[PDB]
């Protein structure tokens, strides 16, 4: 089977610049076709037969390529641009994709807002409470986060989860939730979230009082 | 012009990935008629299908 | 407009089979193959095989034959894809996408089908408000969410006044807890001064369980 190699496997662009992703075939191909998918979306057709455009895809998207190397170039990048970018060859059954070249945009510093949530007391009486921390639009993705009860370091309780790049900003933005049981919750009462991060120039607490 | 190493040698599925083109500058209607019953198998295009048959009248 | 329309989410226990399907509409199902992909969680694409409607013939990646098996409703243009004795290696989401004219790609897809195997069993989210305050006070701008707790399979849907509100959402990456279930929340940026008047309701649908409910978020 052939066997495609896409690199770089993360590209980082500053809008404005021009910039070519790779994508190496095991054995010669005769059209290489791409692929954009951004996060929770299906695949959409980018560019095909190795150098055309497909429907609907803006001018600045190219391709070339010949036997085993093939590119696809983006002549000035876009906030829009973010997404991963696969390719395929239509050469040798069956058909082969490459894993990927992930498109991620340079901005500036952005500091997270920061919001802390308390548990809802429709939730307290089911036996479980979750505390919310929320980082809004921050950038870059890199944050860390630290909770403390009464002042005392959380740890093993937390789950992070973060959004895929913003599409028009190229913002993240990143929840961390503590979950403890009504008794737990119940001893406490000085809940707060640390938040450190490139663009803080010291760490932003967000604390609450059961009450 | 066939391109380099893309001869058919038999007429089976990797011909599903064949442009039109390569087809006709690629199968040889010869082969192509020896192996006739294979095609129907094969899940060609109408539009591969129809260079197929030009290639039979060829003969 | 050309369209494939996939059909919902699945869960099945491993060694069952499960038969998925994709309606076509806007073209001449007949006149283009019809392709099948595997997209594993996080992960690269894999071509699963195709079929031409007309006669029905298909062909395989070597490494479905057997795990897969595709066929055809012409009179529905319906194309279908039945997966067997499924493991937890089979979940996946799973997309079928129509073959451009002359080999030009993969020119249109479906929405895609996400399928779980596992031996736990369907339960529904609990959903529970993520209410503004002083404590959610930046400047006249506030937050306020939903957190949408403990239920399984994946995917669930979130979105904000019926579609009415996107503008400032964002809505998390479900995430694995060890309770085995799913658990996500969705947020949103406000302005303060729009909190006495604006009222803000977060619509959940599980399909899977069964599920769609409506939270309206306030204060206090």
């Amino acid at each position: 089977d052939i066997e495609l190699t896409q690199s770089p496997a993360i590209m980082s662009a500053s809008p404005g610049e021009k910039v070519t992703m790779t994508c190496s075939a095991s054995s010669s191909v005769s059209y290489m076709h791409w692929y954009q998918q951004k996060s929770g979306t299906s695949p959409k057709r980018w560019i095909y037969d190795t150098s055309k455009l497909a429907s609907g895809v803006p001018g600045r998207f190219s391709g070339s390529g010949s036997g085993n190397s093939y590119s696809l170039t983006i002549s000035s990048v876009e906030a829009e641009d973010d997404a991963t970018y696969y390719c395929q060859q239509w050469s040798k059954h069956p058909l082969t994709f490459g894993s990927g070249t992930k498109v991620e945009i340079k901005r500036t510093v952005a500091a997270p807002s920061v919001f802390i949530f308390p548990p809802s007391d429709e939730q307290l009486k089911s036996g479980t409470a979750s505390v919310v921390c929320l980082l809004n639009n921050f950038y870059p993705r890199e944050a860390k986060v630290q909770w403390k009860v009464d002042n005392a370091l959380q740890s093993g309780n937390s789950q992070e989860s973060v959004t895929e790049q913003d599409s028009k900003d190229s913002t993240y933005s990143l929840s961390s939730t503590l979950t403890l049981s009504k008794a737990d919750y119940e001893k406490h009462k000085v809940y707060a979230c640390e938040v450190t991060h490139q663009g803080l120039s010291s760490p932003v607490t967000k604390s609450f009082n059961r009450g | 012009m066939c391109p380099s190493g893309k001869k058919a040698r038999e007429i089976d599925e990797s011909l599903i990935f064949y442009k039109k083109w390569e087809l006709e500058a690629c199968v040889d209607a010869a082969l192509l008629a020896t192996q006739m019953d294979r095609v129907n198998a094969i899940p060609f295009t109408y539009e591969q299908l129809d260079v197929l048959k030009h290639k039979l009248d060829e003969l | 407009q050309v369209q494939l329309q996939q059909s919902g989410p699945e869960l099945e226990k491993p060694g069952a089979s499960v038969k998925i399907s994709c309606k076509a509409s806007g073209y001449s199902f007949t006149g283009y193959t019809m392709n099948w992909v595997k997209q594993s969680h996080g992960k690269s694409l894999e071509w699963i095989g195709l079929i031409t409607p007309y006669n029905g013939a298909s062909s395989y990646n070597q490494k479905f034959r057997g795990k897969a098996t595709l066929t055809v409703d012409k009179s529905s243009s319906t194309a279908y894809m039945d997966l067997l004795s499924l493991t937890s290696e089979d979940s996946a989401v799973y997309f079928c996408a129509r073959g451009g004219y002359d080999g030009r790609g993969f020119d249109y897809w479906g929405s895609g089908t996400p399928v779980t195997v596992s031996s736990a069993s369907t339960k529904g989210p609990s959903v529970f408000p993520l209410a503004p305050s002083s404590k959610s006070t930046s400047g006249g701008t506030a937050a306020l969410g939903c957190l949408v707790k403990d239920y399984f399979p994946e995917p669930v849907t979130v979105s904000w006044n019926s579609g009415a509100l996107t503008s400032g959402v964002h809505t998390f990456p479900a995430v694995l807890q060890s309770s085995g279930l799913y658990s996500l929340s969705s947020v949103v940026t406000v302005p303060s001064s729009s909190l006495g008047t604006q009222t803000y309701i977060c619509n959940v649908n599980h399909k899977p369980s069964n599920t769609k409910v409506d939270k309206k978020v306030e204060p206090k």
